């Protein structure tokens, strides 16, 4: 319900993004969602929407994620 | 042939590039040069013929505006960075690349080139025909097309 | 051994392939009610409304003069037909069925009236292939039927009820109804018999078909950005077979994730790599 | 003519002649399993 | 033919990340010997 | 907005033509000049779409089978009279499915008006041709009268509950055929409506234009404004304890409400009333919704209460 | 797996990222989908026991389906996929029939017309790679060609026709020359008949030129002009200025690129699907029928190849044989053939 | 995990130890009852047992152990993926 | 299930005298090939 | 389908040798084989069929007819001329102006060799018989013909032997009258071999009398028996219905009752609807078509189709398998409409996914998951030792049944399964046999 | 007989989804028969665009040329640009006849509709509309006659103006069908059309008068007791 013109200006990779959001909606699976209201709306669509008004640069925990074993 | 080449570097350094001019047969033109130069990060400053004056910097995205500015006041073949005078590492840069053809923006680091370069190729394909479909096989392959006098 | 003749009364659907008697196809779209349909003059509506813009790409014209000699030796049938109905074997009748007609038309006997039964559904028209009915002949025809000697009548809107300001052309076409089913085309599989040695879904839509993710259909993905699309698409849905059950119980708990470690193609190819003199070892 | 055309008149356009008619379509297949099989006496079966 | 993530858009961006992630536990085994 | 304009005069001009209320016309000469093609059009596309009329929904004859059978003295095979039987116009004025009855046998022609049925099934089209036999056997067909609207499949009524040997065929609920539409602007401008309705027998043609004109004006109208199940289980379904099982099989309890309502008299007057365990039973009567009394001594005492 | 093919059909309500999908495939497709939906609503219990409700079709699981398939984009390709844009995601939509509905602007792209052509349909797993093929390949984004920068949204047959025939303005109508503020009053004109389609008529517009408000200039142009103008969104160096055309196939795949190159990517899909059903409700009011009499041949042909025949006679008599039948057919027949040619144009 | 895939020409020494056994007799399976040769392309104690878990002549077919063999048969118990 | 069969069409078992029309050569010219091609039986030829 | 004339097959170019010589039309072919019915696949120009005058004489070559015509006088002898011999001479074109005793034009148009070039009318020997020579059979119904393009013209070629049969169908309207001789001519309708007059038409089978001027001690009367609703070589219905009524005195030679797909003996191949060329709100925008409810409310497109599933029953190592009335663990009520032999009764509706033949096979002992067998126990049920294997209707319309035939084997037949079958039959038989 | 009461009925037509605006609306009627949603649509909007009762201005001011001049002193714009603004005017005359309207300003200021004297009681709705800022110079003294009319009428002593005022108090009409159903049958249409009327009278007023006004003109049937 969102076009990827306002998440593409925030993160003009284009391919970052795709990562971002699934991170975002897997963190979103539980205790999350404090930002931006669900709207009826599914996890990579309200990641995609809340991403638009969110700080891009979160891929520290990431990258802290698979940083060590 | 063209898979591996996939845009790994956004700004190779390189300060060569090649000659692009419009195509002429007579008294009248097949293509502009602003449609054929468009897209592309200009290589060097282009100089206004006659005037002295400065129409575009050295390194820059040729957008619209400069398009049509290039196309306005008459100049000759300018000099363009592209992914052949690349000398980069292994892949290619976003510098010599130019402008996306999918998307207005530039191309984006890890698009793939050669398979879209390809399908591109492919796609008028079927409609065709001393040229033609054979004759652009016999192109790429590069093989000898008849005995003809030695430079 | 056991045979069941099972028999299906299959009826026009939305999808079905039908074309007409030339070279004209086309899969039949949604059907409208017949009230929405074009509503002609006298009370009587369409039943097909074709796309005109088909006659200057294909140079095919014999289907226009089709529907026009359609239309107008269905006006005479219609007019014929309702002769009849004020007084059964009547003589002016016979006079005008003789005219129409180019005689061994009229017969002493009393068959008459079973003649007019079968014309009132149009008389028929029989044309030679290169012998054909000129220009003069169809206008004279279309002139005599009591249609507009031009071919084309008004015709009303019933979406609307509004009259289009312009003539259109209306007739009888011959339509036939093409072996291309959709109920016999459709099909969907999500799980069903895998290979014997390569351990892959079965094609064909005999026992659960799966759709061939040809290799044209690879380069697409790579054209576009999509890398995890193209990856679980060829190792955890058909190829690996020791994590294909785990998408399907994480897919059936509600979790989405997926983990593919090699396909079985690979190990295949392997083998038969070491089968030969070739030593294919892995390392790393 | 008798019975078909009776029943139900078709007329037809064009000014061309019909002395010689159209042999049935299916004369082919039948006609060159003939010539394989007699199905005669026999002092015939020659060919 | 293996199975693995292609190594162009997303494929490119995951084994870059992975890169700067194995940079960063070197930089942070190298302190603690 | 309210009899403020040119009102047309009522008692349209009905045109009695020589159909017995088969071919009728109407006309409207000051009928709201500019609201020819609405009124006349929204008139004419409600009286295609709903009408209640009636058709046989059900064929069942003895020498059949299935709808691909052959008779023996009928001309023709059995779903070929299928698609004749489907186009009988009749009208059956009361709700409630029937019976339709025919049984006859003679040179062949087997007329729609050779139908024994009631006094409820007036048949139309007494000219009608069903099948024709050529002096053989005679044939039993019974036949089945409903109403709908519009159309509907022969799998959506027929195969819904019936056994085997009853030849299921679709009907189609449409009193009218074909209508007609026409505007002429009179003698003051002012547009003259002339609409020929035709139908057959089952509704005359000045009664569809007012049933539609009157199912137009009640869609219409929708616009304006004002201008416990615990006690079914039986007392051993819980298995609480042994003892408790014991002592309720010996007091003949079938119900958990005989022995919800006595809450310490009958308890304690039992041989062995566990002191500790009429406790819990409570609690676990408690814990399923239901408590001492709290309803009819005995309400469903009779076997109605059994699912 | 966890795919299927079928027939495709045409649907003009449908939008320009939504695809009609049949109830048959939609309920093999998700099946793991709905038992994950029916385990997760309390409405079923065991999974083997779940697998039954399914199996007999209940009407309960109807709303489940629909549940489910909400953002779940699936992936349609033909079977000749040449270039990159065969393959484009939808948003699936529940629609009665068998037939795989599809929308007239994303045919020209996938270069298949509907006579027999199938498409197939995948349904991606993950989670990743789901959200993956809405932001990088679903329909929208996929607007202009990747071989040049060509929208590919252009339309084909009926939509161009239609804005071609309300392009067009003739001097003699009735209802020339009055002025007309709103829009709304030359609707209402129209509805009475007092005004023709199309017609020499000034009427009150904005264009908003320099970027800010303008005061509503009167243009005079038809009332087919102004019409899909103002489909157009607000922005400068775009107008009515640009309606002047004729609406030519070319001159409006023109006005496609600069409107997405001036404004973004919304405005040109949302100003794409605003015009395809104009164009289909002008096609379908005006007589496109084509007739027996629209076809004309020009009277001076029948003088033409008379006058052609008699000229080739005297070069038959003259005659080297090889250079008189190659002259008398590249002269007389090649002349002849565009000079008919020019005549009936 | 596995990468730089090496290909060269394969020793015979290689090829004994990639091989469990030597095949002598060309047979692949019995007339009368269907099942492994002794030394048959098709062989059990070569390419491990054909069911899961079960193996030959209705000793171990208990499936509990899977690192017992079968002494009078002569093949182990183990998985069916073990004969690919 | 009834399976008709259809009518084959080859070559007639005649002799033949065909030239290419200045292919397969390093210059321009014919070979004029003539063939002896049998029904039953080894073919001939007699290529220039 | 019979004058088809393929290139492959043992001893033909494959289509891969194929080329672009083979496919391409050669300009003999006027008159011998109609270019125009031919397959729009990889293998085009290889599937072509012959004409409807040709012919093929004694050595295997094509011939074709041409009415011999003198100087000016056109002869009445026509004689075929073969393709090599046809050589040398010339041929004029039929359409000339044949008014007098001989064409008075002096410049028919006509093909001496391969190439049409204006002759005279000195030394014309051959004419052209009819204009229906070098179209083939399929293509010579197409009305309306030599006014679309060739291309395209190819394509309702294809699509003429592609319709299937419709019931209650009519002839068209517009025809190009060949239709019924393609009708007449080919094995699908029956044809009176007397001249005798009918007694009574049972719908089943028509009776005829033996004739006017019957031979004597000949046959007394010849009975035809119309075949009803059988599976056809595509699945498709095939049905023959009488035409004839009582009395009715019927010449030698005439057809009797339509075939499939066929009325008054004319050919059809489906129904015709009134037509209107226009967009309707973009529904037909691309190579699509719009219909209305009333053509499917009178049912004048259903058809009829059989698919004709098959069971079998063969013996197996560890016992003989069964066609037993009851499967284990099935429920009761999908055992509806299933007799007590196993097989679904004649005339039963049955759905997607039903079971036609209870059929259970013999399954050898197999290890079982603990959790199952705990399960069992808890539950004490008993564990089945045979395996479900069920003929199931797949995914479909799912018809009614029409008929079933079951086959014994020759130690038992009709023991104790389809003694009924056999009843009725032998019942059928002395019915037949009594009428007749 | 009972048959325009068994099909389904729409008990809930009160969907205002539009709230803009008094002006503005958007009615609802998902719950409808297959069919009647165009039907009743397209009747509902032939109707709306027809006559009703409403008032109108067809009027101009002295010291002017019709469609010849263009400025007297100082004028903002055209005569047509005043014209056309005047002809944009919400008002609702309660008497009848054609009554007189006068107006009349001074100073640089823009002006006003209710600057406007009404005399025979025929206030402004919406007196913002016209917007003239003439400054140092005398166009004022207009004269107005309104006039009760139904519908849309065409352009029908020297000084007066042809000009076609809209008697109807709606603007613009648009109606659409999206069948919305899950699994009972896949037709049942709905009714989405709204309105843009001026302020005269509100939408739902509007729809209840085009309804009563087709009830009332529907009656061409038997009175069936
Ligand atoms: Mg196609
Ligand atoms: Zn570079
Ligand atoms: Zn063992």
């Amino acid at each position: 319900r969102v076009t990827v013109e306002d998440c593409v200006e925030k993160v003009p990779n284009r391919f970052a993004l795709v990562l971002l959001s699934a991170h975002r909606a897997r963190g979103i699976s539980a205790g999350a969602a404090l930002m931006v209201d669900r709207d009826n709306d599914k996890n990579p669509v309200v990641a995609l929407r809340e991403i638009a008004d969110d700080v891009i640069d979160h891929e520290g925990l990431k990258e802290h994620l698979i940083s060590t074993l | 042939v063209a898979q591996d080449c996939i845009i790994v570097e956004e700004d190779c350094g390189t300060t060569k590039g090649i000659t692009l001019r419009a195509v002429v047969e007579g008294g009248d033109v097949l293509v502009s040069l602003g449609s054929r130069v468009l897209g592309r990060f200009t290589a060097e400053d282009v100089k206004d013929p006659g005037t002295g004056e400065l129409v575009v910097p050295a390194d820059t995205y040729i957008d619209e505006n400069i398009a049509d500015a290039i196309e306005a006041a008459v100049v000759q073949s300018v000099k363009v960075r592209s992914v052949l005078t690349c000398e980069a590492k292994i892949g290619v840069c976003g510098a010599c690349y130019g402008r996306d053809l999918a998307r207005g923006t530039p191309v984006n680091i890890g698009e793939a080139v050669g398979v879209i370069a390809a399908q591109s190729i492919g796609e008028p394909g079927t409609q065709l025909t001393t040229g033609g479909l054979p004759r652009v096989a016999e192109l790429f392959e590069a093989r000898r097309p008849k005995d003809c006098a030695v430079i | 051994m056991v045979k069941v003749f099972v028999a299906v009364k299959r009826k026009l659907q939305p999808g079905d392939k039908m074309a007409g008697r030339h070279g004209n196809k086309g899969v039949i779209s949604r059907i409208l009610p017949i009230e929405d349909m074009p509503f002609l003059a006298d009370g009587t509506h369409v039943d097909v409304v074709l796309n005109p813009l088909g006659v200057p790409s294909r140079m095919n014209v014999g289907q226009i003069f089709e529907t026009h000699l359609g239309w107008a030796c269905a006006n005479l049938g219609k007019q014929i037909t309702n002769l009849l109905e004020d007084w059964q074997q009547g003589g002016q009748k016979q006079a005008l069925v003789e005219r129409l007609t180019e005689e061994e038309l009229p017969d002493t006997e009393e068959g008459l009236v079973e003649l007019a039964r079968n014309l009132g559904k149009g008389v028929p028209i029989a044309t030679p292939v290169f012998d054909g009915a000129r220009m003069d002949d169809i206008e004279g025809h279309l002139e005599m039927a009591g249609v507009n000697k031009s071919g084309q009548s008004i015709l009303f809107d019933g979406l609307t009820g509004e009259q289009f300001k312009r003539p259109v052309t209306v007739g009888y076409i011959y339509m036939l109804k093409l072996h291309h089913l959709v109920d016999d085309k459709i099909h969907a599989r999500s799980i069903g018999p895998y290979s014997l040695v390569t351990q892959q879904p079965l094609g064909g839509k005999a026992q659960f078909g799966g759709q061939r993710f040809g290799e044209m259909e690879v380069w697409a993905l790579e054209a576009y950005g999509a890398a995890y699309t193209l990856q679980e698409m060829l190792t955890v849905k058909s190829d690996d077979v020791a994590g294909r059950t785990k998408v399907y119980e994480s897919i059936v708990r509600g979790d989405d994730t997926f983990e593919a470690g090699i396909p079985e193609s690979f190990n295949v190819l392997v083998k038969e790599m070491r089968s030969l003199g070739l030593n294919v070892e892995l390392e790393n | 003519q008798s019975f078909t055309g009776k029943k139900r008149i078709r007329k037809s356009f064009g000014r061309i002649p019909e002395a010689v008619q159209m042999p049935n379509l299916i004369e082919v297949q039948r006609s060159s399993y003939e010539q394989f099989l007699q199905r005669e006496t026999r002092p015939g079966l020659r060919r | 033919i293996v199975g693995r993530l292609i190594p162009a858009g997303t494929g490119s961006y995951l084994r870059s990340l992975q890169r700067v992630a194995a940079k960063r536990d070197e930089q942070l085994a190298q302190q603690r010997e | 907005r309210n009899w403020n304009e040119l009102i047309r005069p009522e008692k349209p001009q009905i045109e009695t033509g020589a159909d017995a209320t088969r071919k009728a016309r109407i006309v409207a000469e000051p009928l709201e000049r500019g609201f020819g093609v609405t009124l006349g059009n929204a008139l004419r596309r409600v009286l295609l779409s709903s009408l209640q009329g009636a058709a046989v929904t059900a064929i069942q004859i003895d020498g059949v089978v299935h709808e691909f059978s052959s008779l023996e003295g009928v001309r023709e095979d059995v779903v070929d009279i299928v698609l004749n039987i489907k186009q009988l116009a009749v009208r059956m004025h009361a709700e409630g499915p029937k019976r339709m009855t025919l049984r006859a046998t003679g040179p062949g022609p087997v007329t729609a008006g050779q139908i024994e049925t009631p006094a409820d099934i007036e048949i139309l089209n007494p000219d009608h041709v069903l099948c024709t036999l050529d002096d053989g056997a005679s044939v039993r067909m019974e036949f089945t009268v409903n109403n709908g609207k519009g159309y509907v499949p022969a799998d959506r009524n027929r195969p819904e509950d019936a056994p085997i040997g009853l030849i299921a065929v679709d009907a189609l609920y449409s009193p009218v055929k074909r209508v007609a539409y026409r505007v002429e602007p009179t003698r003051l401008d002012y547009d003259k409506l002339i609409l020929e309705v035709e139908t057959n027998g089952a509704v005359t043609p000045v009664d569809a234009v007012a049933y539609a004109a009157r199912i137009l004006q009640d869609q219409l109208q929708i616009f304006i404004t004002f201008e416990n199940p615990a006690l079914l289980k039986k007392v051993d379904e819980l298995e609480l304890s042994v003892r408790s099982a014991n002592c309720l099989k010996n007091d003949n309890i079938v119900y958990i409400g005989d022995l919800i309502q006595k809450t310490e008299a009958e308890m304690l007057r039992t041989p062995n009333f566990g002191r500790k365990s009429l406790n819990e039973i409570k609690e676990v009567l408690a814990g399923m919704g239901l408590h001492l009394g709290m309803d009819v001594p005995n309400w469903p005492p009779e076997n109605i209460e059994d699912l | 797996d966890y795919s299927g093919r079928s027939v495709i059909v045409v649907g003009p309500e449908l939008k320009l990222h939504e695809c009609g999908l049949p109830k048959k495939m939609a309920l093999e497709l998700f099946k793991p989908f709905i038992y994950a939906r029916l385990d997760a609503k309390g409405l079923s219990g065991t999974v083997k026991q779940s697998k039954r409700m399914v199996e007999r079709e209940q009407p309960q699981v109807w709303d489940i389906l629909e549940e489910v398939i909400r953002e779940h984009p699936v992936l349609l390709n033909r079977a000749p996929t040449l270039h990159r844009l065969g393959i484009q995601a939808f948003e699936p939509k529940l629609i009665e029939g068998k037939a795989i509905q599809l929308h007239p602007l994303v045919c020209a792209a996938f270069n298949a017309d509907f006579d027999g052509d199938q498409m197939a349909v995948h349904v991606p797993l993950s989670l990743e790679a789901q959200l993956e093929a809405r932001v990088l390949m679903m329909s929208t984004n996929n607007i202009l060609s990747p071989a040049n920068g060509r929208p590919i949204i252009v339309p084909s047959q009926d939509i161009v026709l239609g804005l071609y025939y309300l392009s067009v303005a003739r001097d003699g109508e009735p209802g020339e020359g009055k002025i007309f503020a709103d829009l709304g009053e030359i609707e209402a004109a129209m509805d009475a008949g007092v005004v023709s389609l199309h017609a020499k008529i000034k009427a009150r517009h904005t264009e908003m030129t320099p970027e800010g408000v303008l005061l509503r200039k009167v243009i005079d142009t038809t009332p087919g002009r102004m019409k899909i103008a103002a489909l157009l969104p607000h922005h400068p160096q775009i107008g009515h200025r640009l309606i002047e055309k004729a609406l030519t196939k070319k001159e409006i795949g023109n006005l496609i690129d600069i409107v997405y190159r001036h404004c973004g990517q919304k405005a040109t899909v949302i100003f794409a699907d605003k015009v395809m059903g104009l164009g289909f409700k002008e096609a379908a009011k005006a007589g496109i029928s084509f007739g027996k009499d629209d076809i004309i041949i020009p009277v001076r042909k029948t003088a033409i190849v008379e006058e052609t025949r008699k000229l080739a006679e005297e070069y038959e008599q003259q005659y080297i044989t090889k250079g008189e039948k190659y002259n008398k057919v590249v002269d007389a027949w090649a002349k002849a053939t565009d000079r008919v040619a020019d005549e009936m144009m | 995990t596995f990468d730089q895939i090496r290909i060269s020409l394969a020793s015979p020494e290689k090829i004994r130890s990639w091989s469990f056994g030597e095949i002598k007799k060309p047979e692949t399976i019995n007339y009368r009852t269907f099942k492994p040769e002794r030394d048959g392309l098709f062989c059990a104690r070569i390419f491990g047992p054909t069911k899961d878990y079960e193996c030959l002549c209705g000793k171990y077919k208990r499936m509990k152990y899977k690192g017992i063999i079968c002494e009078k048969c002569g093949v182990e118990v183990t998985l069916a993926r073990v004969r690919r | 299930t009834e399976r008709v069969i259809v009518s084959q069409m080859h070559r007639s078992p005649g002799v033949f005298f065909d030239h290419d029309k200045g292919k397969t050569h390093a210059s321009g010219k014919l070979l004029f090939a003539a063939r002896v091609i049998p029904y039953r039986g080894s073919w001939l030829d007699f290529e220039f | 389908h019979k004058r088809r004339l393929s290139a492959l097959g043992p001893g033909g170019l494959t289509r891969e040798r194929a080329g672009f010589e083979v496919r391409d039309v050669h300009p003999t072919h006027y008159g011998r084989i109609c270019p125009i019915e031919t397959p729009e696949g990889p293998n085009i120009g290889l599937i072509n069929s012959l004409a409807t005058h040709a012919r093929v004489n004694k050595y295997g070559f094509i011939e074709s007819p041409y009415r011999r015509v003198k100087d000016g006088k056109p002869q009445d002898e026509v004689v075929y001329m073969s393709a090599m011999e046809e050589s040398k001479h010339v041929i004029a074109q039929s359409n000339i102006k044949v008014a007098e005793g001989e064409i008075v034009e002096d410049l028919v148009p006509g093909r001496i060799n391969g190439e049409p070039t204006l002759l005279q009318k000195e030394t014309v020997d051959l004419m052209d018989v009819s204009p229906r020579q070098v179209v083939s059979v399929a293509a010579a119904l197409i009305p309306f013909l030599e006014n679309d393009d060739a291309n395209r013209a190819l394509m309702g070629s294809n699509m003429q032997r592609q319709a299937v049969p419709l019931v209650q169908s009519d002839a068209p309207l517009v025809g190009t009258g060949m239709e019924a001789v393609v009708a007449r001519d080919s094995g699908a309708v029956v044809i009176a071999k007397r001249t005798g007059v009918v007694e009574q038409i049972d719908g089943t089978r028509i009776v005829i009398r033996a004739t006017e001027e019957t031979d004597p001690a000949r046959s007394g009367v010849d009975i035809y028996r119309m075949s009803k609703f059988q599976r056809s070589n595509q699945s498709t219905c095939i049905n023959q219905r009488p035409l004839v009524k009582v009395g009715d005195r019927i010449v030698a030679g005439d057809i009797i009752a339509d075939g499939p797909s066929t009325e008054l003996g004319e050919l059809a191949l489906g129904r015709n609807a009134l037509v209107a060329f226009m967009p309707w709100n973009g529904y037909n925008f691309e190579d699509s078509i719009l219909i209305s409810e009333r053509i499917v409310r009178d049912d004048v497109f259903t058809s009829i189709h059989i698919e004709e599933f098959e069971v079998m029953a063969r013996d197996t190592k560890l016992g003989p398998e069964e066609i037993t009335r009851d499967i284990p663990n099935v429920g009761e009520e999908a055992l509806r409409n299933l007799d007590e032999a196993g097989i679904v009764a004649i005339g039963a509706e049955v759905q997607p996914g039903d079971i036609l033949v209870g059929k259970v096979t013999p399954k050898g002992e197999s290890p079982m998951t603990p959790e199952e067998k705990l399960l069992r126990a808890i539950f004490g049920e008993k564990a089945s030792d045979v395996r479900d294997t069920s003929l199931r209707l797949p995914p479909g319309v799912a018809g009614t049944i029409v008929d079933v035939r079951v086959f014994n084997r020759h130690g038992v037949d009709k023991d104790e399964r389809a003694l009924a079958i056999e009843r009725a039959e032998i019942d059928r038989l002395g019915k037949d046999r009594d009428d007749e």
